[PDB]
């Protein structure tokens, strides 16, 4: 929003893991798809930094599935780059496409192939 | 200005002509009209007073014909002053053989105000003799009508007509020189236009290829319009490259005047790309001793391969022709490679289109492996050769590669002229008009001072808001005069310039509304004082025509029909007849001035236009000239033809990134996007540059991936208060800046990591301009290669330093730790220093 400190400090809050700052931001009204300059997402920084915590508490905030930055990765795709199984079962359980692929036009299975996670590969293979 | 207040009445010919013949036709249609008056109805006991009718008639249509003649093209403001002389002579005999007891004063006063029109309006002559003829004509027609309150009152008519007719003379001169002035400006702005464009062209075809600037000066991207104030990179395949590089360069650069050098590149650079044009093949860009081409890059070609080995050839035959011409003995080493490669344009400061590739470095590697004089090339360039040529394998002895040998003027200021003299002449008359009475002190209608309180009150509330408009006085406040100004548009114009046309006529009929049958004098000067009104109501330009032509008719004659019944008929008669008149000359005056006025709008609308078109133009080329060259080199070009400089000490850094080699995944169609976040992190650091503390630092150009500045060389002034050295230290923390940005965007970045190889050194080195109908801006000398070799020599994250920079720096402040020890070629063995400290964990 206007002068929106609210969206650069629950991204920062969100890679932070700092818990306590991301629900006073809430009860703030803090912008739950609030995004950095570049596109990124606090469910993508999640995954960066790992802490799955954040990405329930995202997810029950009110957030998107099809997340994109400039490289329009979906955050499926960032998972599978990650090599987390965890945090792409949480998220492929919201109905994430498998058949779609970012600007970079790989599907997310190249993604874990040139990653060298297989579980990933096997997890999105016995998807429809 | 005598030229120029020449060529001013040179343009102004046909319409002073049209105005000539208008005149003419009219005086004799009136003078047609009273032959007829003395003729059939009264006026039956002489022939007198037709046969000087006739002879005016033979005269006017002589003029009419003689005005077509050769000796009138500078001779025809002396015809019109001939033509007004027999006017007055024929205007004061008609005037002379009166006062029997035999024409009344009312004809005479008529023909007086026609005579002093035609003079004032049409004539086109100088001021003084015009205002001097009047006041004599005005001075005998009073004089000789005597053969005093009315004769003084005749005078004062006199008076307020001079002040009409000298107001709209002033008013028609101003027009008249205005709009002229302003079509001369509105002509000489497009070829200054047209001259920016071509300036303009020329400079975007120098600094980029010619198949782009061709697809984009359509704008085809507007982003790229905007950004020239964005554009595409592609890929392609089986292009051929070729580098060739000046054997001996430090040799020839010893001790010389740093001058000739820039000639000789000049020429031989010439040459060079003279026969590349003339050999279809497209240059890409220069680095000081090395000279490089591609060939179908913009568009492939399928003997590419040919042109590129034939220019190989062209300039090892050039070489040799100039050392045989000036006896300078130098060689110059060939490499040429065949690939795939990427091109585009990276960064929005100094851009230039340039290609990327493995195969460029392995180009410019196997070119430093070859031998000079021969051209080293590839198997890649052998898959199809055709080996039409000597097939000689020449192989380093120290990949299937050979060797080949050869073979005014403001709108509301007018406002305020003509408000003043509707006021000044309206009091005028009402002043006569109460200046009537002679015997009775006071009138005994008191609708006389009403009116002329509310005429006063009216006009002094009108002049105060037209003062307070112009001068911007806001004595009081100004939002006040802000909703006291806004409401006049098409419509209060319209009414409060009917009131304000209108109502001289109303003020005459203020003594009327009394008896006047009785005596005769009363009548014969209502008449008089109210063509005197009527004749008024043309001043006010500001407003339309029609309506204040039948404004003026309507509310000055028709009242007389109404007076009429009121019952001396033959009077009337004669009145309306002077009447008609009056109005038929009213019609056609105002309707002359209004279509000028038109005109002079249609004009300056367009005069700002194309002055307001010129100008982004102008700015658009100027930011283009200082996109490529520093405002100096500039400036000094503009009375020169080159440029060519030394300087005996000046810092520079050289920047690279260095894990940037296994970031070609090569998955993605085209891999742009990597290419594409360079871009922002280039842009970025362009914009690093934007600070106004930055005026020391002269970033030279982009080298494919890397990035080259200097310092020290723009501040050509020296105080006794400054420490001339302080450039070398702010390029430091600039370096410094430089390692916070990446590192900061590594942060921002998604997982992946970039390093730099960073080197700084200081020397003398020169400096020059190359390209002619072409532009490029270069530095040479002997510490440039060494800082790159010193700088290729580097660690990652480590800003390596020249020993000598070392020296100089070490009691700056900063401090280093000792690295090794690097032989370099050209100088030899040389120690190097890194700035960064505890950086690793042992």
């Amino acid at each position: 929003h206007h002068g929106s400190d609210l969206g650069k400090k629950l991204l920062e809050a969100a890679r932070a893991g700092q818990d306590d700052e991301v629900r006073i931001l809430m009860a703030n009204g803090a912008d739950v798809n609030a995004t950095d300059d570049y596109g990124h997402t606090p469910l993508h920084l999640a995954a960066w930094f790992g802490h799955l915590e954040i990405v329930e508490v995202l997810l029950k905030a009110g957030a998107d599935v099809n997340a994109a930055d400039w490289l329009g990765d979906t955050p499926l795709h960032l998972a599978a780059r990650i090599g987390h199984l965890e945090i792409v079962e949480v998220l492929l359980k919201h109905g994430a496409d498998v058949n779609a692929q970012d600007k970079f036009g790989k599907t997310p299975f190249d993604l874990a192939i040139d990653n060298g996670n297989e579980d990933i590969a096997e997890v999105l293979q016995k998807a429809a | 200005s005598v030229n120029l207040e020449e060529a001013c009445m040179e343009r102004c010919f046909p319409q002073t002509q049209r105005r000539f013949r208008y005149a003419l036709f009219y005086i004799g249609f009136a003078c047609l009209l009273w032959s007829i008056y003395f003729g059939v109805h009264m006026k039956s006991k002489l022939i007198v007073m037709v046969a000087p009718a006739l002879c005016f008639l033979v005269v006017c249509v002589g003029f009419f014909l003689f005005t077509f003649t050769k000796l009138y093209a500078r001779h025809y403001v002396w015809t019109s002053l001939v033509l007004t002389l027999l006017v007055f002579a024929l205007t004061l005999a008609a005037q002379f053989q009166v006062l029997t007891p035999c024409l009344s004063q009312v004809g005479s006063f008529s023909m007086c105000i026609e005579v002093l029109f035609l003079l004032y309006t049409v004539m086109h002559l100088p001021l003084y003799l015009s205002l001097i003829l009047g006041v004599a004509y005005s001075v005998l027609f009073e004089t000789f009508g005597y053969h005093h309150w009315e004769l003084l009152s005749r005078a004062l008519l006199h008076l307020c007509i001079h002040a009409i007719g000298i107001h709209l003379f002033i008013m028609s001169q101003v027009r008249s020189r205005s709009t002229f002035l302003k079509v001369g400006q509105s002509i000489m702005h497009g070829k200054d236009l047209e001259v920016e464009k071509a300036l303009k062209e020329r400079m975007i075809h120098s600094v980029m290829p010619r198949i782009i600037a061709d697809d984009l000066m359509k704008q085809g991207d507007e982003e790229s319009e905007n950004s020239v104030k964005p554009f595409k990179m592609q890929q392609i395949e089986e292009v051929s490259i070729l580098f060739a590089d000046i054997v001996g360069f430090t040799k020839m650069s010893a001790n010389k005047s740093a001058h000739a050098l820039v000639g000789l590149l000049n020429d031989l650079f010439g040459r060079f790309d003279r026969l590349c044009e003339e050999t279809k093949c497209e240059k890409i860009s220069t680095l000081g001793d090395c000279y490089y081409c591609v060939a179908g890059c913009p568009e492939p070609r399928a003997d590419h391969a040919y042109c590129c080995i034939e220019m190989g050839l062209g300039m090892i035959r050039a070489i040799e022709q100039f050392c045989q011409e000036k006896k300078e003995m130098v060689n110059m080493r060939v490499g040429v490679h065949t690939g795939t490669v990427l091109c585009g344009i990276l960064g929005m400061r100094r851009f230039k289109f340039d290609v990327w590739s493995n195969d460029v470095n392995l180009a410019n590697l196997m070119e430093q492996l070859g031998v000079a004089g021969k051209v080293h090339i590839s198997e890649a360039t052998a898959k199809y050769l055709d080996d039409r040529y000597e097939m000689e394998d020449g192989k380093v002895t120290e990949l299937k590669t050979y060797l080949i040998a050869g073979q005014f003027a403001s709108a509301t200021f007018s406002s305020l002229l003509d408000v003043l003299l509707s006021t000044t002449v309206f009091l005028i008359l009402s002043i006569t008009c109460f200046l009537r009475y002679g015997a009775a002190s006071t009138p005994p209608p008191p609708a006389a001072l009403a009116v002329f309180g509310a005429a006063l009150l009216l006009e002094i509330l009108s002049l105060v808001v037209s003062v307070r408009m112009v001068f911007f006085l806001e004595d009081v406040m100004t939002c006040t005069k802000r909703l006291l100004e806004w409401i006049a548009g098409w419509l209060p114009r319209h009414f409060i310039g009917a009131i304000l046309v209108s109502l001289p006529a109303l003020a005459v009929y203020s003594h009327v509304t009394s008896e006047f049958e009785t005596n005769i004098h009363s009548t014969m000067f209502t008449g008089s004082a109210v063509l005197t009104a009527v004749v008024q109501y043309c001043n006010f330009c500001q407003l339309s025509s029609w309506m204040r032509s039948s404004l003026a008719t309507v509310v000055g004659a028709g009242p007389l029909l109404l007076l009429l019944y009121v019952s001396a008929s033959l009077i009337g008669q004669e009145v309306i007849l002077v009447f008609f008149l009056l109005l038929l000359l009213v019609w056609f005056l105002n309707r002359e001035f209004e279509v000028s006025y038109r005109l002079h709008y249609h004009g300056d609308v367009e005069a700002d236009l194309h002055r307001t078109k010129i100008q982004s133009m102008r700015d658009q080329a100027d930011w283009l000239l200082r996109n490529i060259i520093p405002y100096h080199v500039a400036e000094q070009l503009k009375v020169s033809q080159t440029y060519s400089k030394n300087h005996d000490s000046g810092g520079v850094i050289f920047a690279s990134i260095v894990n940037f080699s296994e970031f070609y995944e090569e998955n993605y169609e085209g891999g742009k996007e990597c290419y594409r976040v360079l871009n922002e992190l280039i842009g970025d650091f362009d914009e690093l540059l934007s600070k106004p503390d930055y005026s020391s630092i002269e970033k030279i150009k982009t080298i494919g991936a890397t990035y080259m500045a200097a310092s020290g060389l723009n501040a050509t002034q020296c105080r006794d208060g400054s420490h001339p050295q302080e450039h070398l230290q702010i390029l430091f923390e600039f370096a410094k800046e430089m390692m916070r940005v990446v590192d900061d965007f590594n942060n921002n970045m998604l997982w992946f990591n970039f390093k730099l190889r960073v080197g700084f050194n200081h020397g003398p080195l020169t400096a020059g301009v190359i390209g002619t109908t072409k532009l490029l801006y270069d530095i040479w000398g002997d510490t440039v290669n060494i800082a790159s070799r010193m700088d290729t020599t580097g660690v990652e994250c480590r800003i390596q330093v020249s020993e000598e920079s070392y020296r100089v720096l070490s009691k700056m402040g900063y401090e280093f730790d000792y690295r090794g020890t690097v032989n370099v070629k050209g100088k030899g063995q040389m120690k190097t220093y890194l700035y960064p400290k505890c950086t690793d964990s042992g």
